[PDB]
């Protein structure tokens, strides 16, 4: 049986699990002709009932269509199994995090959420939401360029979406209430985690349950409130104050974090912020790594 | 960006035909196919733009794959399955391997669906998909001509009969041509609304709108080709005809 497209994934070798504890079965691995490192990604089909999974053919479908300098990179589909092949990408945001060694200067710092900021206003742009916006997916390559990954919960809008999506964590109010018909806004809140992730080291809002998180993001914002939050029903500063004591960050972060999703900040103004506006500048991430 | 188009040499030199079979016998295989999506997909109560993908798959499968060694009977579900999952409206493997069986046998019964025949004809579609995501380079995202044609038949103002034989013009090209190996959406999409224009003796260049390559010549080359597979098609024509 002929098959001119599909290549088969021996032309890489494999080098390392990278692993399991990241969402599934991910290797490095080498074009055995160029050296050239890739990320090899397999097509999982335990309880794979229905052919191929639906879910690998949105994300392949995806990721075909997103091609930018903060987007993750697509090379090829590869069989044998079936793998999609990425260019590898050496760090991640949530490692580089949870190491004391690594230090970013507030320069860098800027950078980093620039091209995070910049890769999702270009996947909104095409009518995608990632759904799954968490350090751990938000890779950074050998030379300090930031790339969004993992795809996989990810899915095309224009409503009754699902209610199972976004990491616990860095789920925003919108869904924990039970909202069906959501947008870009909940990449950003996510975004907005992130962030204050960078100075606090670990992700801000720990939750066990739905209510749990719930209560922990009142516990921030003030509380959702018809007043705050128009239709609703159907100490942001202080607390990151003690980290964080640039005056610019602090605002942003105030209006990623914000409880009305049609009030919360979207990619291109949050660009435009005068923190990416002012000094220190933002600057190429070099001695962070 | 060339990959799934092909030049009417190329056409000639397909898979089938270096198995004998002859360039007439291979569209005859290329339209059944396309019946037999348009009446699973009718049954299993997909869109047409879902059928119209899955048109497409096959097409462009047996500009890989040959009709000697994949039957259209066998090809026409997989590639179905395949299209409603990425269009959306994916209908369970047990559904279509049903429907696919009474479009195929109506006379026939449903094997008793633990029997090791019937285990065995659903593996054999998750394969035959298998081969086709491969086959097609897990190339999935379509264009297709429909969204096109509203562009025009509304950029011209249209009566609605003018846009509803557009639609069926285009439809029926991709049934009954290989069209969409040859030419890109925009282009097939003007040659529909040309030679629906010649069937309402409507006239309208409009057509420098929607395509920098298009040339007049082009257009009554094609709405020839296909107005002539179109009066080959019994009772086709029927249905845009003005009886009144
Ligand atoms: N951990 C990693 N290093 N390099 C990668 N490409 C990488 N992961 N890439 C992915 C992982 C999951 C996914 O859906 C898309 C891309």
């Amino acid at each position: 049986v002929e098959c001119p497209f599909c290549d088969e994934v021996s032309k890489y070798e494999k080098l390392a699990k990278i692993g399991q504890g990241t969402f599934g079965e991910v290797f490095k691995a080498r074009h055995r002709k160029t050296g050239q490192k890739v990320a090899l990604k397999k097509v999982l089909m335990e309880n794979e009932k229905e052919g191929f999974p639906i879910t690998a053919l949105r994300e392949i479908k995806i990721l075909q269509l997103l091609k930018h300098e903060n987007v993750v990179n697509l090379i090829e589909i590869c069989r044998t199994s079936i793998y999609l092949v990425f260019d590898f990408c050496e760090h991640d945001l949530a490692g580089l995090l949870s190491n004391v060694l690594v230090k970013f200067t507030l320069s860098e710092i800027k950078r980093v959420m620039q091209m995070l900021l910049n890769g999702l206003y270009y996947i909104h742009r095409n009518k995608i939401l990632h759904r799954d916006m968490k350090a751990a997916n938000v890779l950074i390559t050998r030379d300090g360029v930031l790339k969004l990954a993992d795809f996989g919960l990810a899915r095309a809008f224009s409503n009754r979406y699902t209610n199972r999506v976004v990491t616990l964590w860095y789920r925003p109010p919108e869904l924990l209430l039970g909202e069906r018909d959501y947008g870009p806004p909940i990449d950003l809140w996510g975004a907005g985690c992130i962030m204050a992730e960078m100075w606090t080291r670990s992700p801000i809002m720990q939750g066990n349950t739905e209510q749990h998180q719930l209560a922990l993001i009142s516990q921030l914002c003030g509380s959702i409130t018809p007043e705050v939050w128009p239709n609703v029903d159907n100490k942001v500063k202080d607390r990151l104050k003690a980290y964080v004591r640039d005056p610019y960050a602090l605002d942003l972060i105030d209006k990623l974090l914000v409880l009305d999703p049609a009030q919360r900040i979207d990619s291109d103004d949050a660009l435009n912020h005068d923190f990416f506006w002012s000094d220190p500048m933002p600057s190429d991430l070099k001695g962070m790594l | 960006n060339k990959r799934w188009y092909f030049t009417r040499e190329q056409l000639e030199n397909s898979p089938s035909r270096r198995f004998g079979v002859d360039p007439d016998k291979e569209l005859s295989y290329r339209q059944q196919a396309a019946n037999l999506l348009q009446d699973m997909g009718q049954r299993l109560n997909v869109s047409q733009l879902t059928i119209n993908t899955a048109i497409v798959y096959m097409h462009r499968f047996y500009m890989i794959q040959s009709f000697t060694q994949f039957p259209g009977n066998s090809v026409a579900p997989a590639a179905l399955f395949l299209a409603a999952k990425v269009e959306e409206q994916p209908k369970k493997l047990e559904h279509v391997i049903k429907v696919a069986h009474t479009c195929l046998h109506p006379q026939e019964s449903l094997p008793d669906t633990r029997s090791e025949a019937y285990l065995q004809q659903v593996q054999d579609l998750v394969i035959l998909e298998s081969i086709i995501l491969q086959t097609l380079g897990f190339e999935l995202t379509i264009d297709h001509p429909h969204t096109h044609v509203v562009k025009c038949t509304q950029l011209v103002r249209a009566s609605k009969d003018l846009a509803q034989t557009s639609y069926f013009m285009a439809t029926n090209s991709l049934h009954l041509t290989t069209f969409s190996l040859q030419y890109t959406p925009p282009v097939v999409a003007c040659v529909c609304i040309h030679l629906a224009c010649k069937w309402s003796n409507w006239e309208i260049h409009w057509w420098e709108y929607v395509d920098a390559t298009v040339t007049l010549e082009l257009l009554d080359e094609l709405t020839h080709e296909l107005l002539q597979i179109l009066e080959k098609t019994p009772n086709r024509l029927k249905r845009i005809w003005n009886w009144r």
